[PDB]
């Protein structure tokens, strides 16, 4: 949903039919070339379509337009869903496009390759296996006396 | 191939 569209700067190159720009303000929020949009599907059931602005141009015959570079989601490949809902893929569909179709401005980063990490063990919550129920860890402490052994699971049971 | 039909 955006209404009041502006150019920001003067234009990067000229057609003598296009305009292009490198930066655009629309509604309060101002967008460039490089930054990455969201655009509902025609069927607004579907996941939001991602895309990176690749150009902004005036156009005679159209009007204020960008070229959307779109991403893809898991359900869009072979693979289907992903783990996470914020992964993307790239992939190579284009689409000039009115400004006034982008949803919101939107951030997607590469997120490049890692190594394994510090592979330990780890623990969050306590198990009360007698009732089954998870709990935050007792703060159950030790004394002057008792601390050179103390269990805390050994204090709790007595 | 072209996603965005609306008008
Ligand atoms: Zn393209």
């Amino acid at each position: 949903s955006k209404n009041r569209i502006s150019w920001v700067g003067d234009a990067v190159k000229t057609d003598g039919k296009k305009s292009y720009y490198k930066k655009v303000c629309i509604d309060s929020e101002t967008l460039e070339v490089g930054d990455c949009v969201s655009v509902i599907p025609d069927d607004s059931s579907k996941p939001l379509y991602l895309a990176r602005v690749t150009a902004l141009w005036e156009d005679s015959s159209n009007g204020q337009m960008f070229h959307a570079h779109w991403f893809c989601a898991g359900t869009d490949t072979v693979l289907g869903a992903t783990s996470d809902p914020l992964e993307l893929f790239l992939v190579d569909e284009c689409e000039d496009m009115q400004l006034s179709y982008i949803h919101s401005k939107v951030q997607v980063i590469y997120k490049a390759p890692s190594g394994a990490g510090s592979a330990t063990y780890f623990y969050q919550l306590w198990y009360d296996q007698d009732y089954a129920r998870f709990e935050s860890p007792p703060k159950t402490q030790p004394t002057e006396d008792n601390k050179y052994k103390f269990c805390a699971s050994c204090a709790r049971l007595a | 191939h072209r996603k965005v039909l609306r008008d």
